[PDB]
Formats: C-alpha cells, structure tokens, sequence
C-alpha cells in the first residue's frame, strides 16, 4: 500500500521508535482536504459507463491501425476486452483518491506494466495516450470543485509517468 | 577526496567493525554465526580467500 | 502497511467495485473523528514509559513465581527482553490506534509470535495477564479517568475508541495463546 | 550451514523475528505481496541478499 | 557466558580450525590462581546475610529520600524486596569467582539494566552507590588472603562500570 | 560454556544460595588436582593424528561395507569428510578433560548431531564403533599402559580421570544415537 | 603470532574490554615453566649443527630413491639445499620455546606448506618422517631435564600434526 | 600481538640469533617482576571511572573554551563521545603496561588517529591535556599519593613501572601531535 | 645561533623594518612540529647507555685498524678519548634536536674541525661509522614517534656533510 499511514508508522517501526509527533502531524492534511478528495471520487463513480466509452474510440481514432487481423485489436472481441481493460485502470485512480497516495495503483497496476503488453503485443503508446486523452478531459469550476480537479488530474498524468 | 581523508576512511571503518565485534562479542564470545573456515584450519587459506577479496 | 482507508478497498476490488457512497459515510465519520482520534494517541504515547511499568510490575505482584530463581523470568536480561517485549507490542498497537485497523500488528509481530515463545520457554498465562494490566490503563488514558494524572481535553463520547482498543489487545492475546 | 541449526534455540527463533527487521523496511516497501512473503516465509527472505556487493 | 572457555574454543570455531596450542595455553592461567580465585567465594557465601543488611541502610543513610510516599522506597515492602535487589546482584558476583570471567553478571544481571530502573522509577545512582560501599569495604591480609581481594574488588568496581 | 568449578553455582542459582562450606571440598580436592589434571591433557594432545589414524583404520577393519562403492566411506572426499568427524568428537573431549566437565561438549557438537547423519546418510553404529577405539587409546594415553609411547611422569593415582574420561565418550555416544 | 599474549590483550580488544583478572591470570604460567622451557632452546642451539646432518640421511636412508635425475634429490645441490630445509624448519621450533606458544612456526613455516612441495615435486611425506626421526630422538633425563623435553616433543609431532 | 616475550626475537629472528643467557637475564627481571608489574596495573582499572570523570573534568576547569556552543566539544551527544574517546585511550595503555611493551597500542591505536580529528574538527592541543592528567592520576595511582584513596600493599620501590607508564602516555601524546 | 626564531630578528635589523606575522610564522611552525621532537630529544638522554655500546664499538666493528700502532687504541686511555667523541656525540645530538638549527655544531663541532683533524691525524671517515649506526637501527614507530625520527635523521646527516 502506498498512503500517509505508510509512511510515518513504518518509518517510526523503521526507527524502532514511539509515534512521536513527527507522525501525528502528518494525518492533519488529511482532514483539512479529504473533503477536497472526496466529491472527486463520485464524478468517476457516477460516470464509470460514461467516460470509458469516450476514450477508447478517441484512442482508436489516434490509434485506427488496430482492426487488421494479426494485431491487438483484431476483432470486437479484443474491444469487449479493451474497454475492461481502461476501466480497470480507471478503478485504481478512483480508490487513490480515498487512500490518498497512489496505495491501489502501484502494488496492483503499474508494477511490472513494462513486462506485459508488448509481450502480448499490446501497445504501450496507445495506453498512456488513451490516459493523456482523459488527463486534459477536465473543467474544473464547472464538472467538480476547484478542489477536486488538481487531486484527479495529478494521478492521471503520473500514470504516464509511471509509464516512463 | 584527499590523501588525508583517504587514510583517515579506512581506520573508523575498522573502528566500524570493531564497534560491530564488540557487539557480536558484546558478552565476550567468538559467536558461531561468524566462521570462516572449515573443519581442517584453513583459515590462512581463507585469508587468501579474504585477501583475494581484499584485492578484487 | 494497511489502514482503514484500504480496508474499504481491499474487498471491493475482489468484487471489481467501483467505491461510491453506500460506504463512503462510515469513512466520513472516520475523517469526522481524526481529531478524536488524534486527542487519544497523543495521551497513550505521553505515560507510555509508565504503562510499561505498571504492567510488568502488576504482572508479578500476583505472581512472585517468576523472580524464584529457577524460573522463565528472574534476572534483568530477561526482565530487560520482558520490558523490551512489553513496550514494542504496546509501540505496535499505538500504530493501530493511529490506522483505525489492526492490519499493521498481524505481520510484523504475531506471525508465529507464540511458538517462538514455548520454543523460548515463556509462560504464556504471564503474558495475557500482562497485556490486560496494558488494556486496563489504557481505556483510563484515553479517557480522563486515571489515578492523577489528567491531560486537558474538549469533551464529549471516546468509547467508539475505546471499543477499538478493547478489540486490539484480545487480537494479540488471541495470538499470543 | 550446520552451524546455523547447531547453535541455540531462541537465537535462531530471534532471527525469523529478524529477517523481517531488514526486508519489510527498506528493501520492498509498497509490496504487500513481498511483505508477507516475508511474514510467512523468513528464512526465504533472509537470503535475499539485496546490499548489491557483487556476490 | 563468558570465560576463557568463551574465547578459545570460540575463535577456533570462529576461524573453523583446531584447538591448537594458543587455546591450550589460555586455560593454564585457571589452574595457577583457582586457588586464588576460590576462597573469596566462600567469603561471601559465609557473609551471604552478613553484608547484605549492612549495605541497605548505608545505601539508605546517603540515599534517605526514598520514604516519602510516591517513590521508589515508601514502604517496607519496597524494602523487603530491596534487600533481595542487592542479594541478587551479590549472587552473580559470588558466580563470577568460579567461573573466572563475569560470566553470570552480563547476560542475566548486567545487560539491560540501563532500561529498566528509572522506568520502574528506581534510582540507578542508588544502585552503584549501594555497591561502591562495599567496593572499598575489603581488607586484603584480614578478612581474606591477599591473593583473593584482587578478584574480588575488580568485579565489584566493574558492576558502576558497566552501569557507565 | 561452563566448567566443572561451575556445575554447583548454578543448582545454588534455583534455591538463591551461595557456595558454603560444606559443598566445595570436592572441590578443594578439584584445585589440589591442578597438575594431575595438566599431565593428562599433553598425553592426549601430543598424539592427536595417531588417534584419529587409529581410530578410522580399527573402523574400516571391523567393517569393509563402507569399503565397497556405493556405501557410505569409500571415496576420497568422503574418506576426507570423516577425518573432519573423525577429530572433532577428540576435539571437545579435550575440552570436557581441560574444563572438567562436558558442558563445554553439550552444545557445541551434540545439538543435532544425530539428525543430520540420518540427513547425510551415515550409519550411526560405524560411529558409535569408532569412538569405542577413541576412548580404548584415551585411557591408555592418560595412564601408562600404550605399547611403546612412553612420557615421563610423577607416580600416583588418575583413575579419577579415567572415570571421568570414560563418562564423555558415553554421552557422545548417547547423542549420536 | 601465537602466544598467551595474542590470546589475552586480543579477546579483551575482541569485546572491547580492559585487562581483567581473566587475562592477568594467564601469564602467570608462563612465569613458573619459562625455567622449564628455556633450557631446551640452547639444547638446540648447542645442536644447531650437530643434529642437522643426522636427520638428513636418516631420512635418506629410508628415502633413498631421490638420488636419480628427474626428482628432489638428482645431484649434491638439492642435498646442499636439503639441509637448509630441515634446518629451517628446526630454526622455528627453537623460538617456539621461547615465545610459548607455535608463534614463528604458523605465520611463516606452516601456513600453505601444502601449496608448495609436490608443486615443486618435494616428497611430502619425507618431511614429516625425517622430522618424526628426531621426534622420538630424545632421552628426557640425560640430554636435557625432564621439565625440557615435554615442550620439545609436543612441538615435533605437531608438525606431523600441522602438515595433516 | 607483540611483548617483551617477542621483542627479543624480532631482532634475534631479524639476524637469525640463536637466543642464549646473554639477554636472558634483562627478560630474568620481567620474570621476576611479574606481580609487582600485575601490582601496579589493578591499581589502574579499579579507579578508571574516577579518571574519566577527573580528567575532562579537569580539562573543562582548564579551558571553558569548548564547552561555548560552535566550539568542539559543547552538546550532549557531544559530551558522550568525549568519555567514549577518553576512556578507551586508558584501555590501550593499560594492555600496553601489560605486555611490557606499548606494540598492541601501536597498531589497533595509532594508526591515522592524528589526522582523523581533523578530518572531523578535534583540536589537538586539548587532548594533549587531557592525556596528561591522565599521565599524572595514573603515576599517582600505581603508587601512594593519591589524596584519600590507599589500597593495602607492598611496600618497596616501583619507579621502574612508573618510567614505563610515562614513556607510554607520551607515545599517545606524540601520536596525536 | 641559526634558531627558528633568530633569522627574522637580524631581519629586521637589516631593513630597519619590525616583526610582522611572516616574522612570526614560524613559531607557529615549531611548536606545530615540536609535538613528538622533544620525545627523541628525551630518549638521547634515555637510551644513552646501551648506545654507547653499540655505537662507540660501531666504528670497530668496521674499522679494525684503530688497534695497530700508531692509531687511537695502541694505549687504554686513548680508547678512552674516542669513546667521549661518542658520549659527547650524542650528548650534543642530544642538544641539537631541541635547538631547531645546527646550534652546538657551527659553535663547537664544525668551528674549524677540517683543518683539525688531519693535523692530529684523526681520521674523520672513521667518525662516520659513529653516526652510521644510528641510520639504519632506526625503526621509527617501534623507538619513537613516527613523524619524530624523520627529522632526527636531518640534523643526524648533515653533520655527514661536514665530515665528508
Ligand atoms: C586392523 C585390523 C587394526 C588396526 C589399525 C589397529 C587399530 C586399533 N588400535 C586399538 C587400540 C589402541 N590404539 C592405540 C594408539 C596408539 N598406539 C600406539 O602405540 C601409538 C602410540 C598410537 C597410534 C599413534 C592405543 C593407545 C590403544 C589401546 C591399547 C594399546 O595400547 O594398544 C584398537 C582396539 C580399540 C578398542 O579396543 O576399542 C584397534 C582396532 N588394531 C587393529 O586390529
Ligand atoms: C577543575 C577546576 C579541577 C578538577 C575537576 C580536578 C581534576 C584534576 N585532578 C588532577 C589530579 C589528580 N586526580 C586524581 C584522581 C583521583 N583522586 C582521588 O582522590 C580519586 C581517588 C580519583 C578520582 C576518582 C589523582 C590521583 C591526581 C594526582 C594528584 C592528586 O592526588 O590529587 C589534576 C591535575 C592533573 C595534572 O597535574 O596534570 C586536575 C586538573 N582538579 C581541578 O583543578
Ligand atoms: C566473527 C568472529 C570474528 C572476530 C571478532 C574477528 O576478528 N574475526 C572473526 C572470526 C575469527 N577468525 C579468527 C582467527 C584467525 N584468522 C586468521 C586469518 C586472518 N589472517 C588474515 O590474513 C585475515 C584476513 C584479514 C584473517 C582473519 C588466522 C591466521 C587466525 C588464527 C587462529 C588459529 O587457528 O591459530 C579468530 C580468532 C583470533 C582473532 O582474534 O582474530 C576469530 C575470532
Ligand atoms: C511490489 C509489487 C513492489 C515491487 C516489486 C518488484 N520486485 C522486483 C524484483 C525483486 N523484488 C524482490 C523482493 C521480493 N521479491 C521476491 O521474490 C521476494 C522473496 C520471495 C521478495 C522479498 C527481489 C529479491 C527482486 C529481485 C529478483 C526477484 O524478482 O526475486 C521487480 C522487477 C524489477 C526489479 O528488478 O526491481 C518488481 C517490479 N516493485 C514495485 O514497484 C512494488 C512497490
Ligand atoms: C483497448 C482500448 C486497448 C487494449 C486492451 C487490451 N488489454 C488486454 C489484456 C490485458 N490488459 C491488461 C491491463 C489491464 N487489465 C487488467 O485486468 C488490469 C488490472 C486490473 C489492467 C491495468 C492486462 C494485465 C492484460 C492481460 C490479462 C487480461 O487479459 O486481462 C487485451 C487482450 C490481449 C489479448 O488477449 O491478446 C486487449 C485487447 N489493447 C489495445 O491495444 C487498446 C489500446
Ligand atoms: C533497595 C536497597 C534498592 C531498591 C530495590 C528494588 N528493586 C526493585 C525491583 C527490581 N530490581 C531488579 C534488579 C535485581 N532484582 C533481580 O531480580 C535481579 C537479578 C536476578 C537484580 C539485579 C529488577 C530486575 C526488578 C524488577 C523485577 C523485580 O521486582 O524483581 C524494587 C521494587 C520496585 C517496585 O516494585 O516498584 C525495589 C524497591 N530500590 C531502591 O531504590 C534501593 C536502592
Ligand atoms: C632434504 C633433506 C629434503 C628436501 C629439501 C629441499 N627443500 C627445497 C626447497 C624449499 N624448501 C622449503 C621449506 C623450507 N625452506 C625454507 O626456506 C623454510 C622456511 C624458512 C622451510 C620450511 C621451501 C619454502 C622451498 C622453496 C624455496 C627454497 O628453495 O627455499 C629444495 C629445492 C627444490 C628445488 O629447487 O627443486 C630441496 C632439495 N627435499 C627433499 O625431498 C628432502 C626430504
Ligand atoms: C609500585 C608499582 C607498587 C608496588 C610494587 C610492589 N609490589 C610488591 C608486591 C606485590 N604486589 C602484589 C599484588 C599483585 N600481584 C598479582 O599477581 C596481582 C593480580 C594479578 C596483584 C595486584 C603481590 C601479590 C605482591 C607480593 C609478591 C611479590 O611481588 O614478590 C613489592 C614487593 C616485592 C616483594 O614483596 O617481594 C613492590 C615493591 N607496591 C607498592 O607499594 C606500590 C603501590
Ligand atoms: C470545460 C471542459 C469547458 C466547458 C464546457 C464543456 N463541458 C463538457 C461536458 C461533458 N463532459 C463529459 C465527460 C465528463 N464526465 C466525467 O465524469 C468526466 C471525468 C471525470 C468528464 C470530463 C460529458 C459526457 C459532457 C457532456 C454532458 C455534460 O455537460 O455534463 C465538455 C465536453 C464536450 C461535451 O461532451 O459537452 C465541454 C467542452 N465550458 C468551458 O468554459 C470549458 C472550456
Ligand atoms: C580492615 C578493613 C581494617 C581492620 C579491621 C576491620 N575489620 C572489620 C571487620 C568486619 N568486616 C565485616 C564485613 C566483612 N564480612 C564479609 O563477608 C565481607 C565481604 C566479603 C566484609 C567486609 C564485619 C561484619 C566485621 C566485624 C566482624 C569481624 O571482625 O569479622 C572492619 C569493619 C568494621 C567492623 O564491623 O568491625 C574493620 C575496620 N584492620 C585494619 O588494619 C584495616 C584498616
Ligand atoms: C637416551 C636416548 C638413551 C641413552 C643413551 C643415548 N645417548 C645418546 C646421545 C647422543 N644424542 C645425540 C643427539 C642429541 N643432541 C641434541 O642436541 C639432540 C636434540 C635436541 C639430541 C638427541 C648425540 C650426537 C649423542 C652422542 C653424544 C652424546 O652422548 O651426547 C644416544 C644416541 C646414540 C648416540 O649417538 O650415542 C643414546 C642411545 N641412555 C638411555 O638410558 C636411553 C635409552
Ligand atoms: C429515480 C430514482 C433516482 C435515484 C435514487 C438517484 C440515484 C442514486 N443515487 C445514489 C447515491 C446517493 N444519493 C444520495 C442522496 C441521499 N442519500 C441519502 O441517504 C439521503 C436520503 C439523500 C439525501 C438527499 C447521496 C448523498 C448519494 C451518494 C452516497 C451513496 O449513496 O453512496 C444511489 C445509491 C448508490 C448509487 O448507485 O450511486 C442511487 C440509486 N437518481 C435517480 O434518478
Ligand atoms: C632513540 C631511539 C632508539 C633506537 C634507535 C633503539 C636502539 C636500540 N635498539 C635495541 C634493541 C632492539 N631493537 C629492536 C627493534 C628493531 N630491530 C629490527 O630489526 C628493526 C629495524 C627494529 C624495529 C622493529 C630489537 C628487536 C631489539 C633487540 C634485539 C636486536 O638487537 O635485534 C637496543 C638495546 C636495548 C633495547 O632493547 O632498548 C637499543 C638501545 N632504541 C631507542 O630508544
Ligand atoms: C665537548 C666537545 C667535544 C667534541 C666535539 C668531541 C670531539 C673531540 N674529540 C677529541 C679528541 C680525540 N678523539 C679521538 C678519537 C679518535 N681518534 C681516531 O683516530 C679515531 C678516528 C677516533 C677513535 C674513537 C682521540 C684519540 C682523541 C684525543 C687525541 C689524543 O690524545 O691522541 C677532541 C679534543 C679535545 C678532547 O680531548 O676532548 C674533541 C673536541 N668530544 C668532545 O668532548
């Protein structure tokens, strides 16, 4: 897991050391922005059929070389798995929003990426460009809060970074 | 980073190592996690595989 | 390690849930009450060199069988692993306190935790009195309610938090037997 | 080798409670997954060997 | 433990080689003065309840504080139980004459002391003091052979030394 | 790890008692037998490569079944594992001798001795006959009767020795079985 | 080295620790049989020419086989050079009675000696046998006393012993 | 590693000097004051607590220049490595008294010490005090001038050990300057 | 003298100018050395008995010569008179090493000693093997401080340039 509980208790049994107040301290930013955090999380929840839909033919409008036989997207059934295959990535961005570092996203969907796609002759350009679609896709006084937007849109271009 | 700082890193690190002999004989044991050798003494040929290692 | 945040998450994922808010509002309550939270870890973690000793000291004024030489526990090695062992499960469980979930506890220290005792000679029914004389000055310390000392607080209801202790010490004590 | 199983009880009891002191702290944080495999396995993560010394 | 026991047959091990003639020459050094070693130890196992109330109130005519309720002497009880601290303590001492090392005293009486007392809120510079009145309190050609005190002292010298 | 000056202060540790006068004129005999004790131990240690070449040569003549190929002691690493087992229990009853007591052999060697030779496949009774031929030339060494090694000595008594000697190769004999 | 002196100040240096009583101990035998060891020294150095030669072709009476050309023993060169290597080794074993222990035999004499012989096609096994010739060549009450001898034999077998 | 038993053979080894009586009788003195050598040296490590507390003590009497803060030797961690270097310069000439010869001094010591310190920022001139308070303590200690403390002893002349200890302390003074 | 102090002073009185910092540089730069020299400048004055007997018989052991007639050791007290040129060539090496220049010797030792010894028909290369023992016996970190017998060799030297 990744959060500010898995820094400051694991530094101070790191240490070998009490929960001084180093380690209290570093939860109170929590609460004065969880509020911030979290009206985010139900925009990607209430549009979790909405905005899938709009991103994988505005990749396959970048990427339209996929339909011919013998590559990644030879048939709809490479499609019915391939808006499953955004989407549970975009399940991962809306839970870092509730633990507030990147806790779901390295330990179950960044680590070893770099060992899968091109194995399976995915292509990893067309991943960080259907994210980098979605990471300017944002308004922010207008879909959320002015609050919300910069929690959202720093996890989604840290996914092609995390990419690199 | 210098001639003196070169000299002078070598005898803490071994002050280093004797602070950390001092705590594997904190109660004055030789403790049998530390070996190196054999059943047959050897030891002078495991200092040529220690001196080998101080040398590669 | 893993939170009350993450426990959410964990069960959620197995089910491929997307986390909305038919369990938000248990989270919400938990963010309601960090300062709560807050306002009990800062009274545990102030007297904790005293718990540790009242503890260790109220274990064998029941029991003067471990300071009769040819017992587990009489010199001050032991008595120095016994307060080493004292206060790292007390550092452990100040660490749940903090997270609102026990998942930091289960890994670090009660994987196997019993069997390296017998295989030490430890007197098991020692431990789970010494650990209920720790349950029983903590519920004190989070509250207002011990011998002297008083730490100044804004009042109101801290049981919620003192059911989450009363539900920690038993999971080492379930461990430990 | 024989050493290892040779010397004590509650030594060797002290190092699986050990073996986790060096793996979980600084050698895979963020893997739960490498987390518990020490918890669940020391022994196998004492080995690890991670201090890149060329060897 | 901890003895020439520890050392030789320790290091060879340690240097997985035999117990070749620099082991067999540090145990001789036990055979020539065991006999100077072994009559203080029935010194203080014939003054095993001579000395032990006679360094109490000494230690409690310097350290006469203890008696307020609060601390660490404030009732008889506290002192029933103070005159088997330094017993216990003179127990490992008296061990450490047979084994010729301080054996007994580090890993049962000396290592961890320094986490313990002022925990428990016991006074440590009452602890050396107790045992520093009856560091001097020897004499060498009178109570014992002059070749028996030197094994004696050193060890009780060592016990505010290894408190340092 | 502890001598036989050693053996009674640590029964006197489990009653809280200290060594009086009546319990230390064995060892007021055990300091007077300082240099009797001192004209054993060169006898053994002076021909230390006879005894482990007496020993494995007496082995292979009563049994040639390690001998033959497949067995367990044929081979030339194999034959030159034994010679490390073959010392190594003379190695310690040299230090049961020199410190008077096989405390100093209880741990170092005999902790699972007997379980790895089931592990590494080698016949326990081929083991237990050979530190038979051990103790036969130990007692012959420490007393006068060898056929043609002959030290100088003081006369007297070290049947108290042979006594002694004779409890060690036993329970190294009892451990690894 | 190897003495009583690299035992003591050694393992006190080893736990970080003064010089007690243990290691005071330790030299006091060497204090009452340094008269029982040195007078075997000048028993050899009086011999240090008159037991060479008779080592040498007792060991060449029964290994007689090096006089042809191809081994250790092909002409009066080697035999010249062949009294020089008993000699050598019969250079240690007197300063072995003085320090105590086997101190110049092991760091110089003894250590990787199995690296060197049959790699230079010298017969290991006529060095142990012209050395076991002079082992049992003693007469413990008539060439030396009877406190000498004991520390001269034991150092000859051990160098059967060491070379094993 | 090295004494008076092996200094009179490096230089014999050196010119392969078959050691006879002519300097015999120089070690027949170090025989035969061998307890007045083991007298002066447990006088030394049963006061050494004392002279840790006198010495810096005395050497912040001295000089209050250190203890300023932004001088060397002020803070609390500070002051703990000041009794940690102090004390074990006493440990190593008290090995050096021993051996009749300050060679185990010279090489787990004085190897680099001097340029270390500045390598951290020591100033040399203030452990040239402290060494000799503690060159003048231990001169008063190994005989009859201390203020209030006498042990039972003796009696006759020991100046050959008091010559031997101040040409050690200045061999550790001269090391660091 | 030619002192470390003394060269600045006529230095001053040569311009008519006054000690500025470069005139006081090198008080500094003795007292930063003088650490370790006055040890050897002590141990000329404590090892001056036994190097009497080896450096006054230094010379002959070389120069056999000095017993024919006509030389320094056809009478007693003439034995005598080249031993003081060793008692008092190391009781001045003695002074020299704390003077910083060649102080005693461009007073008393050099002062005329070319035209000297060769009308009393001493020979001055046999008064080089009275130093040339105290060149190659020197063992630095064994005898004294390391930096210590560097120096002690420079004036030790020089005065080899005045001889020959
Ligand atoms: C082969 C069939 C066979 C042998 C090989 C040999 C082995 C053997 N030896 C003993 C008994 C002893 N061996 C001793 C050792 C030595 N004796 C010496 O003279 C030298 C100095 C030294 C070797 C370096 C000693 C002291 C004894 C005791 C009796 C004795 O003095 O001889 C046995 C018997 C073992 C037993 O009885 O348990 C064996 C098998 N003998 C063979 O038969
Ligand atoms: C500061 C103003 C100041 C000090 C602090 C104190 C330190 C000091 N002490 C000496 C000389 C000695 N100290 C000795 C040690 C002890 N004396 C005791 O009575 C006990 C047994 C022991 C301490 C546990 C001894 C023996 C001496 C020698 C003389 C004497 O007998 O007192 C000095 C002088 C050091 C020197 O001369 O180089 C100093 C600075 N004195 C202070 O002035
Ligand atoms: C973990 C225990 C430990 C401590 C403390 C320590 O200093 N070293 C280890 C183990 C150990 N090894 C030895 C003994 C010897 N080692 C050697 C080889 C040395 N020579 C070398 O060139 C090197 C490489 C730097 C080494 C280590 C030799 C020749 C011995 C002699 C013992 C013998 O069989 O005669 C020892 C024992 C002595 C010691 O204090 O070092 C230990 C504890
Ligand atoms: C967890 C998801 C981490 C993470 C893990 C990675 N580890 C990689 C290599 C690696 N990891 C370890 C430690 C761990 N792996 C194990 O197999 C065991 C024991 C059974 C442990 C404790 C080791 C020792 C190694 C090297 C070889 C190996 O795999 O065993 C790895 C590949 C890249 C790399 O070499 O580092 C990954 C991705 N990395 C993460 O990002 C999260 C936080
Ligand atoms: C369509 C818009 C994409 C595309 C998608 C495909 N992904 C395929 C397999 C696949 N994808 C992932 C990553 C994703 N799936 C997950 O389950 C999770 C984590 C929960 C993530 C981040 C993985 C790990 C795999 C392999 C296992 C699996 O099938 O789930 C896939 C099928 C490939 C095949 O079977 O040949 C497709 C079509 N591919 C594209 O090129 C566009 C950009
Ligand atoms: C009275 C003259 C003393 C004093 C003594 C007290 N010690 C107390 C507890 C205690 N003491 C030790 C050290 C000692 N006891 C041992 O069993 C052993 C080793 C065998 C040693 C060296 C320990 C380890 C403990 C804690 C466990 C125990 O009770 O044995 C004590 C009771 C304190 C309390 O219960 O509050 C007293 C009064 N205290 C003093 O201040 C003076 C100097
Ligand atoms: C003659 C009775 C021997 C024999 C002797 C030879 N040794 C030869 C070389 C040699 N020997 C040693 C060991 C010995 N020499 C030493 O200098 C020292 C230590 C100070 C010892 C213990 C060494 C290390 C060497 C190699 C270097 C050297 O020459 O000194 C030798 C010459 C062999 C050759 O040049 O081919 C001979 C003849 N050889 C025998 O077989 C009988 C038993
Ligand atoms: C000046 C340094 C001393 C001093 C020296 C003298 N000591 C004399 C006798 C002496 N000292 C001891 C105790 C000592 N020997 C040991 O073995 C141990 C512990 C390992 C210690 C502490 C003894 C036993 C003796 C008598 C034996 C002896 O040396 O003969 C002494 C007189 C010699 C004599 O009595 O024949 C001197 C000059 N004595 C002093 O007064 C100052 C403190
Ligand atoms: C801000 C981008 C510009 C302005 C107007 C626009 N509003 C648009 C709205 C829109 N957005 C989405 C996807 C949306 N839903 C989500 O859950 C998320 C991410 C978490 C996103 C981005 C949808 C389906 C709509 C249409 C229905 C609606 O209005 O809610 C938009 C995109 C084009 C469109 O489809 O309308 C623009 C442009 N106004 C400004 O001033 C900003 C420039
Ligand atoms: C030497 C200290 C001075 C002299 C006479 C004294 N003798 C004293 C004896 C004494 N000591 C004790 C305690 C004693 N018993 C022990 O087991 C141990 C330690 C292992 C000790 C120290 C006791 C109970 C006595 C009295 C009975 C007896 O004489 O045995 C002593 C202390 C005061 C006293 O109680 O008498 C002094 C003083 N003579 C000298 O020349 C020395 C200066
Ligand atoms: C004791 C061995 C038997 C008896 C008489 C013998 N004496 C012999 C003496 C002898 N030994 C040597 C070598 C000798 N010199 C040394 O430096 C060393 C070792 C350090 C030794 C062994 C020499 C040259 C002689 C002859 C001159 C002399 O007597 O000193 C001896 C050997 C044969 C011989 O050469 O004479 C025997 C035999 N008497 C007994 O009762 C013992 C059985
Ligand atoms: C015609 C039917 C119709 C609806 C029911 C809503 C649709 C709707 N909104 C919410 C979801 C929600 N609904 C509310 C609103 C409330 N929650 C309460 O308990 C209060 C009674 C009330 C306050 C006014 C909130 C706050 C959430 C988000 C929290 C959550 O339910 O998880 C849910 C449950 C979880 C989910 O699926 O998102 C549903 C079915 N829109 C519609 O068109
Ligand atoms: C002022 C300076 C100063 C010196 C130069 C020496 C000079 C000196 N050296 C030795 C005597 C000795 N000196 C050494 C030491 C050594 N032999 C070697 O082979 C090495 C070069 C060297 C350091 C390892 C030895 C081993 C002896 C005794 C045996 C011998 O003479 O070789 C002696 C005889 C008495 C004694 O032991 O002290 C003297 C006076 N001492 C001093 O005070
Ligand atoms: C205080 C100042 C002082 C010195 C600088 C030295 C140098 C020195 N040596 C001698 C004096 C002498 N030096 C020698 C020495 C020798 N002759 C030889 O042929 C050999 C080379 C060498 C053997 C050791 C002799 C023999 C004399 C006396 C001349 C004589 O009487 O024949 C003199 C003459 C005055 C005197 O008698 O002292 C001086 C100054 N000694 C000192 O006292």
């Amino acid at each position: 897991m990744k959060s500010v509980i898995t820094t400051v208790v694991s530094a101070a049994d790191a240490a070998g050391r009490f929960p001084s107040n180093s380690d209290l301290e570093s939860i109170q930013g929590n609460i004065q922005r969880s509020a911030a955090r979290l009206e985010a999380a139900e925009k990607l929840a209430g549009n979790h059929e909405a905005v899938v839909k709009e991103a994988g033919d505005a990749c396959f409008a970048k990427y339209a070389y996929l339909k011919n036989p013998g590559e990644a997207g030879e048939n709809q059934e490479k499609i019915n798995k391939c808006y499953r295959d955004v989407d549970h990535y975009m399940r991962l961005v809306n839970y870092c929003l509730v633990v507030g570092g990147t806790g779901p996203l390295d330990e179950w969907g960044i680590a070893g990426a770099r060992e899968v796609y091109r194995t399976l002759n995915l292509p990893t350009s067309a991943y960080v460009a259907s994210i980098a679609y979605t990471r300017d896709r944002l308004c922010v006084p207008r879909d959320m809060s002015a609050q919300a937007g910069v929690e959202f849109s720093a996890y989604l271009d840290y996914l092609i970074n995390a990419l690199s | 980073l210098g001639f003196y700082g070169r000299k002078a890193d070598d005898f803490m690190a071994r002050s280093i190592a004797m602070q950390a002999k001092a705590s594997a004989a904190g109660s004055g044991v030789y403790t049998t996690q530390c070996s190196e050798g054999a059943s047959k003494g050897m030891a002078e040929n495991a200092r040529t595989a220690s001196l080998a290692k101080q040398f590669r | 390690m893993l939170d009350a945040f993450s426990r959410v998450v964990v069960n959620s994922d197995a089910k491929a849930a997307y986390v909305g808010g038919s369990d938000l509002q248990a989270l919400k309550s938990f963010i309601a009450d960090g300062n709560k939270r807050l306002d009990a870890v800062n009274s545990i973690v102030s007297n904790a060199s005293c718990m540790v000793s009242d503890a260790v000291s109220g274990m064998i004024c029941e029991n003067p069988g471990l300071i009769s030489p040819g017992g587990n526990c009489y010199t001050n090695r032991r008595m120095a692993a016994c307060l080493r062992d004292g206060e790292i499960i007390l550092r452990y469980v100040s660490y749940a306190l903090l997270a609102g979930d026990a998942s930091v506890l289960e890994d670090r220290c009660l994987n196997g935790l019993k069997e390296t005792y017998i295989a030490l000679g430890v007197p098991t029914n020692s431990s789970i009195r010494a650990v209920s004389i720790m349950k029983a000055q903590a519920v004190a310390f989070i509250t207002n309610t011990a011998t002297e000392r008083k730490m100044s607080f804004a009042a109101g209801d801290c049981t919620s938090l003192a059911s989450e202790v009363a539900s920690y010490f038993d999971r080492v004590g379930a461990a430990i037997s | 080798n024989f050493r290892a199983r040779q010397m004590s009880a509650g030594a060797k009891a002290a190092a699986r409670f050990n073996a986790r002191r060096v793996a979980n702290d600084w050698h895979n944080n963020g893997c739960n997954y490498e987390e518990k495999l020490t918890s669940r396995f020391p022994a196998a993560a004492s080995s690890v060997r991670p201090t890149t010394n060329r060897y």
